[PDB]
């Protein structure tokens, strides 16, 4: 709907400015590491997978955990239950049927009660301030998707894909903005499936060339390469299926000509 | 699965 | 906290909690306080009231009713709104033998579209308009209410609950069962309440979905592949639908004007993605004239 998209991306280029978490809070975080992040995000992953929630809840709830970890100091033990309670309010806040809140307690094998989840959902809203709908990387995606010619299943699944992995690596990824990280997604989605390149409409929609999406390009053209040796693969596992077009299965592109 | 718990 | 606040009198009454009309001890200013009774072992803070509070938290616009505030103690969830007199129902009802006048429907329904496009400019869909959750107050503002049943949106969207909008004012794409809905749900229902407070009574008063859909085509005609392509092909469309015949829309709503008609007719638009929007129905004729007149009580 035409009449809102440009509306609609201004006010999400704004947002994703403010909700933005603090770069460089891993450092000052005493007990915890990108590592141990690695391994939640991970999990929220599969969790995602167990019970079938969207993609976007598994963004919405990696934005929640490291906005509340930019400012509270969590010990290892707690990181989990600080995840359960962000997925849970992402998926209150996204899902048609969230899971109910005896099903997150028992994904954790009982490392939690009931009643600690839903203090840590109370705490997490009040550090949150409420400010629960933030943009995401897919929320970009999904706009940039609506400028292939013609659209292309292959392209948005590993757009996707790419997208999902950059969440599991605080280091470098915090640095970048969900837009961009999104560019750079889809600009190495179409490249890989189609040769084709981030196209001249999505510079006059976001400002964004080739060029300024470089840094984080290159940052996921590793990461994509490196995929297959990284620790976690929970999200290669996941995009293995035909609901993503086995998109996991593509060979990643030795050199991206730039 | 728990995590970062014995 | 709640220190500051004087409670007044009962006003009305939500679904997790009832509203209170209070006064700030400190201020002055009087608000509408909602209560949200959350308890533990439960299964926490409803969904309804964290989409209601963080959407409502990014919609600041003249007609669209702020949240001023929140207070979350351990056991309970206060819900601070500015205060507004009355709702549009309750006021239709007390202007019977005079009904509305033309000026104010106008001004009622330009205020609205401009709430509704500020929504829309922000991804929200508000999914519940009806004229029960429309307030006003008495210089004469009207103020989109009750975000409860709100939800954030993608572009493009994806499919979201089916179970939406209260039936006299929901659109025939969510009764068709269609894949995907959108704004255009949200001006199909003032569309619904335009002609609402003209006529002053419902415009589809159906007390089941079919009947619901019934109703709409009687008015508007059954609508076909070329009203509306793809109908036909819809989850909830049968080709045992009778084939009413499309009526005037002077007789739909007698005492419209030419404009009147000519912006409703757009607002009723069959096929959503033709429907007018609210930003561009700003620019109608019918508004040319437009002012803020004060509820003539």
């Amino acid at each position: 709907v035409p009449d809102y998209h440009e509306d609609i991306h201004t006010y999400l280029r704004e947002m994703e400015v403010k909700c933005k978490p603090k770069v460089g809070y891993m450092k000052k975080q005493p007990d915890i590491t990108n590592s141990m992040r690695a391994i939640l995000v991970d999990w929220l992953v599969e969790v995602g997978e167990e019970y079938k929630l969207q993609n976007e809840t598994l963004h919405l709830a990696v934005n929640y955990i490291d906005r509340f970890l930019s400012s509270m100091s969590v010990l290892r033990g707690k990181l989990q239950l600080v995840g359960t309670a962000a997925m849970l309010l992402a998926s209150k806040f996204e899902e048609i049927y969230p899971p109910e809140v005896a099903e997150f307690v028992y994904i954790t094998d009982d490392t939690y009660t009931k009643k600690q989840v839903l203090r840590m959902e109370h705490l997490v809203l009040k550090v949150l301030t409420f400010d629960l709908a933030a943009p995401t990387v897919n929320q970009f995606l999904t706009q940039y998707f609506l400028h292939q010619q013609p659209a292309n299943c292959k392209v948005e699944s590993l757009a996707m894909f790419l997208g999902e992995l950059s969440l599991i690596d605080a280091d470098p990824y915090l640095k970048y903005l969900p837009s961009v990280i999104a560019g750079a997604a889809f600009h190495l989605a179409l490249y890989t499936v189609t040769g084709q390149s981030w196209p001249e409409s999505l510079i006059r929609k976001t400002g964004y060339t080739l060029e300024s999406l470089k840094p984080c390009l290159m940052d996921l053209h590793q990461t994509y390469l490196k995929a297959p040796q990284h620790a976690q693969q929970s999200i290669r596992e996941k995009y293995k299926n035909s609901k993503y077009h086995g998109v996991s299965l593509l060979n990643p592109p030795e050199t991206l000509n730039l | 699965r728990n995590l970062f718990g014995p | 906290s709640m220190e500051n606040f004087q409670k007044v009198e009962k006003i009305g009454e939500g679904t997790y909690g009832v509203v209170y009309k209070a006064r700030n001890k400190l201020t002055g200013e009087v608000v509408a306080l909602k209560k949200i009774r959350l308890d533990t072992e439960t299964e926490g803070v409803p969904s309804t009231a964290i989409r209601e509070i963080s959407l409502l938290k990014e919609l600041n616009h003249p007609n669209i009713v702020k949240l001023l505030d929140v207070i979350h103690t351990e056991n309970k969830l206060y819900l601070v709104f500015e205060f507004l007199h009355q709702d549009l129902k309750k006021f239709m009802d007390a202007s019977a033998l005079t009904g509305i006048p033309l000026p104010l429907i106008k001004s009622y329904l330009f205020q609205l579209l401009q709430g509704l496009a500020f929504c829309h400019s922000h991804r929200v869909l508000h999914r519940d308009l009806k004229p029960q959750n429309l307030l006003i107050n008495t210089e004469g503002a009207i103020k989109l209410a009750d975000f409860g049943l709100a939800r954030a949106f993608g572009v493009p969207v994806r499919t979201y609950t089916h179970e939406v909008v209260t039936l006299w004012y929901r659109a025939p794409e969510i009764l068709l069962g269609c894949k995907y809905y959108s704004t255009a749900v949200d001006i199909w229902s003032l569309g619904c309440i335009f002609a609402e407070m003209v006529t002053r009574r419902a415009l589809f008063p159906g007390d089941s979905e079919i009947d619901q859909l019934f109703r709409i085509f009687r008015t508007l005609g059954t609508p076909d592949e070329v009203v509306w392509p793809g109908v036909t092909s819809m989850p909830d469309y049968k080709p045992s639908f009778p084939k009413w015949a499309r009526q005037d829309f002077s007789k739909v709503v007698p005492p419209l004007d030419e404009d009147g008609r000519s912006l409703l007719s757009q607002m009723l638009h069959y096929d959503p993605n033709k429907r007018i929007s609210a930003k561009a129905a700003l620019a109608h004729p019918f508004f040319q004239d437009v002012t803020k007149p004060v509820p003539h009580l």
